């Protein structure tokens, strides 16, 4: 019952992609 | 003049002929300054309906063999090509002004002189290049973050918004790339939102395009970082989960990678952590954390990292083949986040239930974990400190740990200057020592090696943390109501009572 405690933020923390879209033209 | 006349005035005459002149020597000459740029700008301010075309496709023709950074009088002729109501140079127009607007500083020129609403009134005209080009327009602009703001809060997302949904390809394929940028920071994503653009990127994940579905996985991914979305996602669209594990075995391998962080994203809160497993995406992680392609490695640990979170699900995890290539993984020596994640994820699994233990311990999770327990990041050496205190709070697994000489890896650890390392390890000796049946491995440990449990006790004693003077003193009481004669008498050494102070 004396488990050690898991932090709040500790996990694989959500990120933005970085890849920026391309525009195609005519 | 006085001897003939021409439907077409003499200075146009002049731009005209020396527009000829400059169109077949483009090497030696700059066009974006002096002769060119008046010539344009006298076509572009023509009666005539020809010369403005010819203006336009010179424009599109020389941005599309180069670009750089331009002033305010390259732009305000296209500008008002921009106003015509010819559609090829509509065209050329906006394609002149999409490969203008590949520069950076041009994005930012163009925005300030107020292009948006052109641009914008092009995309509600139902001409399909049209809309191809200026809609293009939005996506480069969109791509500086200084822009992405005033593009939000002018009112184009609604046209994005309907114009992703087009039966034409090219237009779908600028449409959702554009809606994509508009989803790198919070308040855009936001505005995004609100526009009702997500059931359109959710329904468009089953796009057999490549780039369609890959630009809507990367937003949607991109929409799921904030915590309210996510939430309002789960109530809107319920069969979002389902789609993305799907697209976990897409044919293109960019897609299956942005898919599975995508679902690391939703895994953050702990319905999605139940419904990922629901949906049936742990046979794809299963194959995926095994996988030669590291990116998707990491992907797919991250995600059964985070979804290893909820305890309920731990079983199924287990079931799945989930412990061996993860202590595989833990070789991984090159990335530290793919060991994190790993080991991370084994603390989770142990913590979470005592039930499927010993399948754990026949993992060699235990020995693979004792071999990096000092060979390792500190951020490994942490989560293993975090996990072998863990296991030690296990009366029935106490002496088998004890007798996989698990003191030779804590005891050392016991001295690293991390809270967390140190910490744990000194819990978990602590714990190991109490109430056992055999005190010999403890014996053994007394002096060998590192200074064994005497040096430990000695140290720990001394130690201001109040915590750790409190597992010393605990440990010493554990040991003398061990009702054992030898270790009794081990701590018949008082530089133990005299610093039991």
């Amino acid at each position: 019952s004396r488990i050690p405690i898991r932090q709040p933020y500790h996990y694989s923390q959500p990120t933005t992609a970085p890849f920026q879209a391309q525009a195609k033209f005519h | 003049d006085e001897a003939s006349v021409s439907p077409i005035a003499d200075n146009e005459r002049e731009a005209v002929t020396l527009l000829l002149g400059y169109l077949e020597d483009k090497d030696q000459l700059d066009f974006y300054s002096g002769g060119p740029l008046k010539a344009l700008t006298t076509l572009v301010y023509s009666d005539n309906l020809n010369l403005q075309r010819s203006a336009a496709l010179a424009f599109a023709e020389i941005t599309e063999k180069y670009v750089r950074q331009v002033s305010r009088e390259v732009l305000e002729p296209i500008l008002i090509l921009l106003q015509s109501q010819d559609p090829q140079i509509q065209v050329a127009a906006c394609a002149a002004l999409g490969n203008l607007a590949v520069n950076n500083e041009n994005k930012l020129l163009i925005v300030e002189m107020g292009g948006l609403e052109p641009l914008i009134n092009q995309m509600m005209g139902d001409n399909v290049e049209v809309q191809c080009n200026a809609v293009g327009c939005i996506t480069n602009l969109a791509t500086r973050d200084d822009n992405k703001h005033k593009i939000a809060t002018s009112g184009a997302l609604i046209p994005l918004t309907k114009l992703a949904k087009s039966k034409h390809i090219r237009v779908q394929r600028n449409a959702t790339g554009a809606l994509l940028n508009m989803t790198h920071s919070e308040e855009n994503r936001k505005e995004l939102v609100n526009a009702g653009a997500v059931p359109v990127l959710v329904s468009l994940l089953s796009s057999t395009d490549p780039d369609v579905q890959y630009y809507c996985t990367t937003a949607l991914s991109n929409i799921a970082v904030d915590e309210a979305n996510r939430k309002k996602l789960a109530q809107t669209e319920p069969r979002l989960v389902s789609k993305l594990v799907s697209l976990m075995d897409s044919p293109s391998s960019r897609v299956k990678c942005q898919a599975t962080l995508a679902l690391r994203n939703l895994a953050s809160d702990t319905s999605y952590q139940l419904e990922i497993v629901r949906a049936g995406g742990l046979p794809h992680l299963v194959k995926l954390i095994q996988s030669d392609s590291i990116p998707l490695v990491l992907a797919s640990v991250a995600c059964i990292r985070n979804i290893s979170i909820h305890p309920l699900n731990e079983g199924l995890i287990v079931d799945a083949g989930f412990l061996k290539p993860l202590v595989r993984l833990l070789d991984y020596k090159d990335s530290e986040e793919i060991q994190c994640h790993a080991v991370s994820t084994l603390r989770n699994l142990a913590a979470s239930s005592e039930k499927n233990r010993k399948e754990f311990f026949e993992s060699g999770a235990v020995e693979k974990c004792k071999e990096l327990a000092l060979d390792s990041p500190v951020s490994v050496q942490s989560e293993i400190s975090a996990c072998f205190a863990i296991l030690a709070l296990a009366d029935v697994s106490k002496l088998d740990l004890l007798e996989a000489n698990i003191l030779d890896a804590l005891i050392p650890m016991t001295f690293s200057q991390n809270q967390e390392v140190s910490g744990n390890a000194a819990a978990a000796l602590a714990n190991l020592c109490s109430r056992v049946n055999n005190y010999t491995k403890i014996i053994e440990a007394w002096d060998r090696p590192n200074e064994g449990i005497r040096g430990f006790l000695i140290r720990f004693l001394k130690s201001d943390y109040a915590t750790f003077e409190h597992i010393a003193l605990w440990t010493i009481l554990q040991l003398l109501e061990s009702h054992n004669d030898k270790v009794e008498d081990l701590v018949k050494n008082d530089d133990d009572i005299i610093n039991g102070v």
